[PDB]
C-alpha cells in the first residue's frame, strides 16, 4: 500500500485532531468497518465500527487535490482546527492508496480512500441537512426522504419544512461560529474551491447540534458532473442557463449568507 | 415560546438587524419581539408576493403604525403598582449630594411634567430625554439653586447698546443670512455700486422687517452690520453667530418660521415670539462673576432650567451623576404615562384599550372595521397578553372579551395565588425598555416587502 504525507498526516492527527494514533489504528485495524451506502456512485463510504471515523474512496483528481491543498491546510490548522481553532473543515487524518495484484483487490488497480472524521457521530442523529446556499436547483431530495431512515434535508426543505428554522444558538456561540465560518470559507475560497456544503445533524429537546463543512475536494473544475435525469416542470426554478455560474469567491459570501440564517 | 412568558423581566433577517439596531435606540430584550414580528410579519409576508399578489403595503401596514401610535399612547395611560417610590428613595445611594439633591428630583418631576407633546399628528408626543438642558456654574456653595421655565445663556446680545431687556420680543429667524445673497446672474463688479446693491438689500429686507416688526434679529448664516445699524436705529435688537439648534428649537417653540426666501412671506407667519429678555450681573474676583441672560417665557412651556452652584468640581460632576440617574428614571417612568398592572390584570384591559374603547363608542373604526373583521385574526397579537398567563390557570377567550366588557376595577387571574396578587408586589414584570418595542417595527417593515 502507499500513504500519502506520512509525517503530515501524524501531525494532523495530534494536532487538530488530538487523534490518539494507538486509538485510530484501533479504530480502523481491530473491527471490520462497516460500509454505508453512499451516493449513487460507484465509489465506496465506510465507517469504522466505532463510527468515529469516515473512509471514502476519492479519484485520483481528488487524492492530488489534496496533496496540493496540504500545506494550506496545515497552515490553517495551525490558526485554527479543532485542538487549534476550532475549523469547520473536514480533518483529514490519513490519505492512503492500495492497490494490490493479489486476487482480493483487482490487480494492477488503484484503489485511493481518504480517512477522515465524521460529523454525525455513532450515536445518533434526528434530522440531517446538506446546506448547499446555493440558489434553487437541488435545494430538495425526492428520493431521500423515501428513507424512512433519516433523510438527508436539503435548502428547500431546511427553508420550507424546518422552515423558521428553529436552529437557536445561544448568542455567544453564534459570534463564535459565523466567524469561524467566515475564515473557513475564505480559506476555502482562496484554493478556488467551490460546491462544498454544510452539513447540519440535529438533536432534540435542548437541541445539540452537529456541523461541519463537506465536499471540500472539488475545484477549478467548469465541466463536471452533468445533470442527469428530467427535471419536474410547472414551476419557474433553474434555468437553461448559466453558461456563467457563480464563482468561487461569490460562492464564499453566499455560503456564509445563507448559513447565517440557519442559525439563530 | 419566550414572548408569551412576558409577564415577567427573567428571560426576518432585516428585521432582527433593524430589531438590534432599535434596540440600542432604547435597551431592552432582543427575543419577544423578534419573535412577535415573526408571527405578524409571518401572516404579512404571506400577503405580498409569493402567492396572491396583494396589494400588500398601503392601507394595513398603515394600520399597523396607527397601532403602534395607540400602543404608546395608550398604554401609557394605566399606571397603578405601587411606583418606584420605594425603589428610588433607595436609589439615594452612590454620592455626596446629601440632604439637597430632592429640590433637585421633586422640579425635574415637575418640569417633566409640564410635558405631553401631541405635536407632529393625531399623536400625543413626548420628545423625552431631547427638550432641555439644566446648567450650573461652579462657586460658592452649591445649595442656592433657583429654577427659570424658560433659557438663559451667556450670549451677549448683537451689540451692548442694544435691548438691555427685551419684552414680548417678536424675531425673524433665518437660516441664510442679512447679505445680498446668491441670485441667479453671478456677477462682481463696480465695488461702490454693489456693496451699494447690498445696503438696498439689507434696507428693503429692513422695511419688510419693521413690516413684520421683529424684537430680535438673529441668524444662521450673517448679516451686514449696515443692517445692524438700521435695526438697532429701529430697535430690533440683534444677536451674533446665532446657534441654530435653538433657533429651530424655538422657532418652533414659537409660531415664528423661518420663511427662507421672504420674498416669499408677504405676510407674518414667520415671525417669533416669547415673553422677555433679562440680564443678570456678579460681582467679585476669579472671573466666575460674570453676567448672564434670562431669556424666560419663551412660548413653550415644556422647558427649564435652573441656576445651580457649587465650589469644587468632582463632587460638582457628581451631582451632575445624581442628575442624570434623574434623567434614566424620568424617561423610564415616563414610558407609562409608571407602571402597569401585572399579573395580567392591567394588560387584560389594556390591549382591550383599543377594544372596549372603539367598541363602547363605536365610533369604532380608529382601529377599523378590519379591526371588527381583520380584528378578529391579528390584533389577537395584542391579545397575546392573556393567551400568555389566563390560559396556564383560568381563562382564554373569556376574561378577554368579560373585561373589555369594562369593569373598570382592574384585579385578574391568581396564576400562582388562586385568590388575589399582582406581580407587582411579587416584583416579577419586565422593567419598560419593552414598550418602543412596538412603534419602531412598520416604518422598517413597509419596505423590505416592496
Amino acid at each position: 500500500c502507499r500513504l500519502y504525507y506520512a509525517g503530515e498526516f501524524h501531525k494532523m492527527r495530534e494536532v487538530i485532531l488530538d487523534s490518539s494514533e494507538e486509538d485510530f489504528i484501533r479504530s480502523l485495524s481491530h473491527s471490520s468497518p462497516w460500509q454505508a451506502r453512499g451516493g449513487k456512485s460507484g465509489a465506496a463510504f465506510y465507517a469504522t465500527e466505532d463510527d468515529r471515523f469516515i473512509l471514502k474512496q476519492m479519484p485520483r483528481l481528488e487524492v492530488q487535490s489534496f496533496l496540493d491543498f496540504a500545506p494550506h491546510y496545515f497552515n490553517y490548522i495551525t490558526n485554527a482546527v479543532q485542538q487549534k481553532r476550532p475549523t469547520a473543515l473536514a480533518k483529514i487524518l490519513g490519505v492512503y492508496r492500495i492497490g494490490y495484484k493479489n486476487s482480493q483487490n483487482n490487480t494492477e488497480k488503484k484503489l485511493d480512500l481518504l480517512v477522515m472524521e465524521n460529523l454525525f457521530y455513532g450515536r445518533k442523529m434526528a434530522q440531517v441537512f446538506d446546506l448547499k446556499g446555493s440558489l434553487r436547483n437541488r435545494n430538495v431530495k425526492t428520493d431521500t426522504g423515501k428513507e424512512s431512515c433519516d433523510v438527508v434535508l436539503l435548502d428547500e426543505n431546511l427553508l420550507k419544512m424546518v422552515r423558521d428554522n428553529p436552529l437557536y444558538i445561544r448568542s455567544h456561540s453564534k459570534a463564535v461560529l459565523r466567524t469561524s465560518i467566515h475564515s473557513d470559507s475564505h480559506f476555502l475560497s482562496s484554493h478556488l474551491i467551490i460546491d462544498y456544503s454544510l452539513l447540519v445533524g440535529r438533536d432534540d429537546t435542548s437541541n445539540e447540534l452537529v456541523v461541519g463543512i463537506i465536499d471540500y475536494i472539488r475545484t477549478f473544475t467548469w465541466d463536471k458532473k452533468l445533470e442527469m435525469v428530467v427535471k419536474s416542470t410547472g414551476i419557474l426554478g433553474g434555468q437553461g442557463k448559466m453558461p456563467t455560474v457563480v464563482s468561487p469567491e461569490l460562492y464564499r459570501t453566499r455560503f456564509c449568507e445563507a448559513m447565517d440564517k440557519y442559525f439563530l | 415560546s419566550s414572548f408569551q412568558s412576558t409577564v415577567d423581566s427573567d428571560s426576518k433577517e432585516y428585521l432582527i438587524s433593524d430589531t438590534g439596531g432599535q434596540q440600542l435606540s432604547i435597551s431592552d430584550a432582543f427575543i419577544k419581539e423578534s419573535l412577535f414580528n415573526r408571527r405578524v410579519e409571518e401572516k404579512s409576508k404571506e400577503l405580498p408576493f409569493t402567492p396572491l399578489g396583494w396589494h400588500h403595503n398601503n392601507l394595513e401596514l398603515l394600520r399597523e403604525e396607527n397601532g403602534e401610535k395607540q400602543a404608546m399612547e395608550r398604554l401609557l395611560s394605566a399606571n397603578h403598582n405601587h411606583m418606584m417610590a420605594l425603589l428610588q428613595q433607595l436609589l439615594h445611594s452612590d454620592s455626596l449630594s446629601s440632604s439637597w439633591r430632592d429640590i433637585i428630583v421633586s422640579l425635574v418631576c415637575q418640569v417633566v411634567q409640564t410635558v405631553r407633546p401631541d405635536v407632529k399628528n393625531q399623536d400625543d408626543d413626548m420628545d423625552i430625554r431631547q427638550f432641555v438642558h439644566i446648567k450650573k456654574i461652579p462657586g460658592g456653595k452649591k445649595f442656592d439653586s433657583v429654577v427659570v421655565n424658560g433659557f438663559v445663556c451667556t450670549k451677549n446680545i448683537a451689540h451692548k447698546k442694544m435691548s438691555s431687556c427685551i419684552k414680548n420680543p417678536k424675531i425673524l429667524l433665518l437660516k441664510c443670512s442679512i447679505e445680498y445673497l446668491y441670485r441667479e446672474e453671478t456677477k462682481f463688479t463696480c465695488i461702490d455700486p454693489i456693496v451699494l446693491q447690498e445696503r438696498e438689500f439689507l434696507k428693503n429686507y429692513v422695511q419688510r422687517i419693521v413690516d413684520v416688526r421683529p424684537t430680535l434679529v438673529l441668524v444662521e448664516k450673517t448679516v451686514s452690520r449696515i443692517a445692524q445699524d438700521m435695526l438697532l436705529e429701529h430697535g430690533i435688537t440683534l444677536v451674533i453667530n446665532v446657534k441654530s439648534q435653538v433657533l429651530e428649537r424655538i422657532s418652533r417653540m414659537t409660531q415664528g418660521d423661518l420663511v427662507m426666501s421672504m420674498d416669499q412671506l408677504l405676510t407674518k407667519p414667520h415671525l417669533g415670539t416669547c415673553h422677555k429678555f433679562y440680564m443678570q450681573i456678579f460681582q467679585l474676583p476669579n472671573e466666575q462673576t460674570k453676567t448672564l441672560m434670562f431669556f424666560e417665557g419663551c412660548p413653550q412651556h415644556l422647558g427649564c432650567t435652573i441656576k445651580l452652584r457649587g465650589g469644587s468640581d468632582y463632587e460638582l460632576a457628581r451631582v451632575k451623576e445624581i442628575l442624570i440617574f434623574m434623567i434614566c428614571v424620568a424617561y423610564h417612568s415616563q414610558l407609562e404615562i409608571s407602571f402597569l398592572m401585572d399579573e395580567f390584570a392591567m394588560p387584560p384591559t389594556l390591549m382591550q384599550n383599543p377594544s372596549f374603547h372603539s367598541l363602547i363608542e363605536g365610533r369604532g373604526h380608529e382601529g377599523a372595521v378590519q379591526e371588527q373583521y381583520g380584528g378578529g385574526s391579528i390584533p389577537w397579537d395584542p391579545d397575546i397578553p392573556p393567551e400568555s398567563l389566563p390560559c396556564d390557570d383560568s381563562s382564554l377567550l373569556e376574561l378577554r372579551i368579560v373585561f373589555e366588557k369594562g369593569e373598570q376595577e382592574n384585579k385578574n387571574l391568581p396564576q400562582a395565588v388562586a385568590s388575589v396578587k399582582h406581580q407587582e408586589h411579587s416584583t416579577t414584570a419586565c422593567p419598560a425598555g419593552l414598550p418602543c418595542a412596538f412603534f419602531a417595527p412598520v416604518p422598517e417593515s413597509l419596505l423590505p416587502l416592496p
